[PDB]
RNA sequence: UUCAUCUAGACAGCCGGACGGUGGCCAUGGAAGUCGGAAUCCGCUAAGGAGUGUGUAACAACUCACCGGCCGAAUGAACUA
RNA sequence: GCAGUCAAGCGUUCAUAGCGACAUUGCUUUUUGAUUCUUCGAUGUCGGCUCUUCCUAUCAUACCGAAGCAGAAUUCGGUAA
């Protein structure tokens, strides 16, 4: 998966809407008395 | 108590330094997504506080 | 004038490569030196591997393959691992296909080189359904008749 | 532990700054472009893929900080697999909002053709919705783009057909017109973050 | 096992002359002259003619037989050092700030003076021995050569000038200051 | 003025054939030779002029003579 | 104890010992009533390609290389004990490293065949300085332009064992004074024949040398000195 | 930072100047202090050390046993 | 203590060679003896592994394991107490 | 801890009458850092004000060593009370 051995070599129109939609929901989420042993 | 409590004092420098990678930025969750591979960082993450 | 030399593996289908450092630093040429590569691979899969050399003065085109190589037994085929383990006749056509090699192969007749192009067959099916070192460990045909 | 000693050593970068980011092929001159443009110690080595991360560096134009993101170099041949250090690119498009410098070489010296910059072009250009891209041609210096044929010219004329594009000649040996690229990088991007502050 | 007696033999050229009352050793030749205390180490001496003499340890153990090779090494190079002289010349390295290197002399004892280096204010004084003369080297950028008669006097007095130069609470994989011995030669 | 002066270091020294005198014993006080060493610490002495009989002894009851 | 740890490895490759000496005690004694001629050379330093040529290039000559005291065990060293009569004073000539030939041609055609046959190797000549800039693999050969920087991996190689000065600025290797290696009509240093090794220049030629020859059927030592 | 910087530095001003001294006098000294370490180390230091040193006499046996 | 190697040249170390089919199949942005999975066969040889290490983006380059040139006495491994 | 597995050794001579270091596999409440808000019968008396001294198994300060140790900070490790 990572390393020095690294053999995992891979995982354009389709990720244009994902990564616009995945960035617009990350602005929106921004914006001991009575116990003992 | 003592030993138990110094394996979780290192288990909580773990779980605390790395970088939570759900709700970072879409763009830093992705580079790490393509170089880190998130299956492989999230299991790790989730055996250590197993 | 001079007389220098180049050479160039891969590839099957007309491109530029590894060869763009030495073609930057030697005479330029982009679609003069794809046809030149597209000539030598002419008729060529582009999948299979294909060794070449290449020598030009003042932009020339040249095209040669000196088939030594698995190139031989890659020949007489029909096309996570693409297999090349396949099975062949080798038995008078990879006989043949030694006579080719064995320019200086540095070897005392086709008798002690048709087995040192056996061992490059470590993959395809050869003759009957095992081709393959003790499958070919000796050779009862040929031998003296490529003399 | 290998996971921590590889994630100390990745570039500070923020997506809500003002980037700008420098995408083409490889062996073309984007690596040269980042060492004269601003301070910063990549390799300038003439082979494909010497890059393998981006790398960054900063510069300053009208009493402003700049950073300029490098990319790896893509090759795009089946469009939804390719290698993670082609992959590193495209992430670094689609997410950071702020113009893109399309670094096309018109000239001899690549691994590809003309003919293959301008079919990736169009390939990319869903990407280039909102961002403004502007388009600068390397190594002008030793073929002076005239020389170019009448058709090849027309994939020039095709470049400009997606609306919001432009085409500069640039080297990198004079270093007056690597300061006249990162200008019109500059100014049209500012266009883009005074009209978002008015609303 | 009680070795009953081991020998070496030390080869004396026709330059030197060499002066051996019970364990003090003198040799004298074209260079110079130099001398050796040898009282602890319980050996035997013994001129044969006049170019070659066998060192001897009779009814000596293995520790005791181990000690008599070292002995024949140490006058040889007794005998090397006037014959032909030593000569170690150092390169000093900088990365960043150009390192002063001088000779001067407080109270005739002739230090050897290196300022500035790595941008410290530090002045590090490394005392000259008796013997040992330093020159700088002619044409020939960044190097300093150390060069006498005896082994250990020059070879000390090099180990010295960089242990003094040693970069302390940093990685040295990255700074690269420091002196360094080039390489142990002689001087003809 | 061109030579070595390195010294000799006398020593009388075990061999076949050095006379020798007995310190202590039965013989004591009579002349001996030494015929063959056996180890480091036992030789084969005889004297036969005056009257030491042909026996093996030990070094330590024995003292070397300049002789031979 | 204190004894010295002897390297231990994992390699392929396993030792011969004395089963391949006695075979070749064999094989000598063999070729002499088989062939005809027998043809004594002295080659000391020798290329593998270069004895590959003279191996296939002659199918009727048989190349026989191996320890010299070998080849005086099975062609006898003393006149007493030999296989083939008159073979004692041929024997004596081999003191370097020497392969025996064993040919049915012809004796003028292996005379004039080493005279003719001549190649080119390492030195072990011409003058060399290196020009006082970026140091490059050719080494001033061909221009620089078209040629490569050294690789930095044998730059602590050069400022160590081949004595050369080099301190490094970038990527490439720097010099700044010009340096010359060897000079014409000199015996050349074992330090100024692995600089022009690394160089790549074998600009000396090649030539193997033939000191004697034998007879079967006439039995009688012959000598002819070629170089 | 800025990816990985140090083997840059490596390639472009060289590892030091006795860096390939020192190294390779290193391990020609470790003969000489894996005896030292025995026989000091008084007191669990000794135990530890002695478990350590024969786990790897066991494997390297193991790799002699595979050819 | 048993097993070995040797004065007909051992062990140590300098010196020389350490090759051809070959940049072996797949893998790939590139992997040429060495990021890797499966492999692993022949030629010529005194000897030279589809190859122990250094590392170039690949290559080159060096190394040992294998033999040979010099020098001339023993030496190595495994254990036992 | 129990139950296996692998095998340098041990067992009057000894593989297989029988032991077994060094390794390793069995789950011990859910593979995607969500949480577990569970304190489960200490049957027994020392604790603290004042004050002195002693060990090292060192938390700090002295000096070294090693690590992706660029610095900054921070860890492992040694000598030292
Ligand atoms: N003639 C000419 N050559 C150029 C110019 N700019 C860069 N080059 C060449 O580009 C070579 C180096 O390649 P890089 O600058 O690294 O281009 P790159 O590989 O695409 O950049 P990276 O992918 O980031 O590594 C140099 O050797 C130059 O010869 C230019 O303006 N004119
Ligand atoms: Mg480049």
């Amino acid at each position: 998966a990572f390393g020095p051995k690294a053999q995992r070599k891979r995982p354009l129109e389709d990720l244009v809407k994902a990564t616009n939609e995945d960035i617009t929901k990350y602005e929106e989420k921004q914006v001991s008395k009575g116990q003992s042993k | 108590k003592y030993t138990g409590e110094g394996f979780v004092e290192k288990f909580e420098d773990i779980l605390k330094g790395f970088p939570n990678i759900n709700d970072v930025h879409p763009f830093h969750r992705d580079l790490m997504d393509t170089l880190y591979e998130k299956n492989h960082y999230k299991i790790s993450l989730a055996a250590i506080s197993r | 004038x001079x007389x220098x030399x180049x050479x160039x593996x891969x590839x099957x289908x007309x491109x530029x490569x590894x060869x763009x450092x030495x073609x930057x630093x030697x005479x330029x040429x982009x679609x003069x030196x794809x046809x030149x590569x597209x000539x030598a691979t002419k008729e060529f899969k582009g999948i299979k591997v294909t060794v070449q050399l290449k020598i030009q003065n003042r932009q020339a085109a040249a095209s040669v393959v000196p088939s030594a190589s698995s190139l031989v037994i890659t020949a007489l085929k029909e096309p996570k691992n693409v297999k090349h383990s396949g099975n062949i006749q080798l038995d008078e056509i990879i006989x043949x296909x030694x006579x080719x090699x064995x320019x200086x192969x540095x070897x005392x007749x086709x008798x002690x080189x048709x087995x040192x192009x056996x061992x490059x067959x470590x993959x395809x099916x050869x003759x009957x359904x095992x081709x393959x070192x003790x499958x070919x460990x000796x050779x009862x045909x040929x031998x003296x008749x490529x003399x | 532990e290998q996971v921590r000693q590889h994630i100390g050593r990745l570039p500070s970068i923020d997506p809500n700054t003002r980037t700008l980011l420098i995408c083409g092929y490889p062996n073309v001159g984007k690596s040269s472009f980042l060492r004269c443009i601003t301070k910063s110690d990549v390799d300038v080595q003439p082979y494909a893929f010497t890059t393998k991360s981006l790398y960054v560096g900063h510069f300053d134009y009208k009493y402003l900080r700049f950073q300029a993101i490098d990319t790896p170099g893509i090759l795009d041949r089946p469009t939804e697999e390719m290698n993670n250090i082609e992959m590193q690119s495209i992430y670094a498009i689609a997410h950071l909002r702020s113009c893109v410098l399309y670094f096309m070489d018109l000239s001899e010296q690549c691994g590809f053709t003309i003919e293959a910059q301008v079919k990736l072009f169009h390939s990319i250009k869903p990407l280039f919705a909102n961002k403004s891209v502007m388009v600068v041609i390397n190594k002008t210096d030793i073929i002076r783009p005239e020389d170019l044929d009448e058709e090849r010219a027309q994939l020039l004329e095709s470049v400009k057909e997606v609306p919001g594009v432009e085409i500069m000649t640039s080297s990198c040996q004079l270093e007056e017109n690597v300061m006249e690229v990162r200008n019109k990088a500059c100014e049209k991007l500012l266009a883009s973050r005074i009209e978002n502050k008015l609303k | 096992m009680k070795y009953i007696q081991t020998e070496q033999q030390i080869e004396v050229p026709e330059g030197v002359t060499v002066s051996i009352k019970s364990r003090i050793v003198k040799v004298v030749g074209p260079r110079g002259t130099l001398t050796k205390n040898l009282k602890h180490i319980d050996v035997t001496f013994t001129k044969v003619n006049n170019q070659l003499i066998k060192v001897a340890v009779h009814n000596g153990g293995r520790k005791h037989v181990a000690a008599l090779r070292t002995v024949k090494s140490l006058v040889d190079n007794m005998i090397t050092g006037v014959t032909k002289g030593y000569k170690y010349k150092m390169r000093y390295v900088y990365a960043h700030f150009p390192i002063n290197v001088n000779i001067v002399e407080k109270d005739g004892a002739k230090f050897i003076e290196v300022r500035n280096f790595l941008g410290d204010k530090k002045i590090r004084n490394v005392p000259v021995r008796d013997g040992v003369t330093i020159e700088f080297s002619t044409n020939v950028k960044d190097e300093i050569v150390l060069s006498g008669n005896s082994v250990e006097d020059v070879s000390q007095n090099a180990a010295d000038l960089q242990q003094i130069c040693r970069v302390r609470n940093k990685d040295i994989r990255k700074f690269l200051d420091g002196i360094y011995v080039s390489h142990k030669g002689f001087i003809t | 003025s061109t030579d070595s002066i390195v010294k000799a270091s006398n020593w009388r020294l075990v061999e076949v054939g050095r006379v020798v005198l007995i310190k202590k014993g039965q013989s004591a006080g009579k002349l001996a030779a030494i015929v063959e060493i056996i180890d480091q610490k036992k030789v084969l002495i005889d004297g036969p002029k005056a009257g030491v009989p042909r026996q093996a002894i030990n070094l330590g009851q024995v003292v070397l003579t300049p002789l031979t | 104890r204190s004894k010295r740890s002897k390297l231990v490895t994992l390699a392929q490759t396993d030792k011969k010992g004395r089963e391949n000496k006695e075979r070749i005690f064999d094989e000598v004694r063999e070729a002499l009533d088989t062939y005809r001629y027998v043809w004594v050379l002295h080659l000391d330093d020798v290329r593998t390609p270069v004895l590959q040529e003279i191996r296939t290039s002659w199918a009727g000559s048989k190349l026989i290389m191996g320890k010299r005291k070998v080849l005086q065990k099975a062609l006898g060293e003393k006149r007493e004990e030999e296989y083939k009569e008159n073979l004692y004073q041929l024997s004596k000539l081999c003191s370097g490293v020497t392969g025996l030939l064993f040919t049915d041609e012809d004796v003028n055609t292996v005379k004039e065949y080493f005279k003719s046959y001549v190649r080119s190797d390492y030195s072990r000549p011409l003058t060399f300085t290196i020009p006082e800039g970026i140091v490059y693999s050719r080494g001033g050969q061909i221009p620089a332009e078209e040629d490569v920087p050294m690789i930095h991996s044998l730059e602590p190689t050069m400022r160590n064992k081949f004595e050369i000065p080099t301190k490094i600025k970038a990527g490439k290797i720097t010099i700044d004074s010009p340096y010359l290696v060897c000079t014409e009509g000199e015996k050349l240093d074992v330090r100024q024949a692995l600089i022009l090794k690394q160089f790549g220049i074998a600009a000396s030629e090649f030539k193997v040398k033939v000191s004697a020859y034998y007879d079967n059927d006439s039995s009688t030592v012959e000598s002819t000195n070629i170089n | 930072p800025q990816n990985d910087y140090i083997e840059r530095h490596i390639k472009q001003h060289g590892k030091r100047l006795d860096h390939e001294e020192r190294k390779r006098k290193r391990e020609a000294r470790e003969s000489h202090k894996i005896s030292e370490r025995a026989q000091k180390l008084t007191g669990w230091k000794g135990k530890q050390f002695a478990k350590k040193r024969y786990a790897e006499k066991v494997s390297m046996r193991k790799k002699i046993k595979a050819h």
